[PDB]
């Protein structure tokens, strides 16, 4: 199941991702706390999100 | 927007 994210987000650190509102992405990994790993199905880059910016999609 | 929360617990 994928995910839409629901604010833009702009990385804080190298190893975050960048997104848009709207943007579907892919959760990789979601065990190692309130961040997540996330691969955008939209621009193909992967990177670390705060798991409250984004939402179940269909 | 929302809070951003505190970075995950680092590995080590």
């Amino acid at each position: 199941m994928t995910f839409v994210a629901l604010y833009d987000y702009e990385s804080r650190t190298e190893t975050d991702l960048s997104f848009k509102k709207g943007e579907r992405l892919q959760i990789v990994n979601n065990t190692e706390g309130d961040w997540w790993l996330a691969h955008s199905l939209t621009t193909g880059q992967t990177g670390y999100i705060p798991s409250n910016y984004v939402a179940p999609s269909d | 927007a929302p809070p951003l929360p505190p970075r995950n617990r680092p590995r080590l």
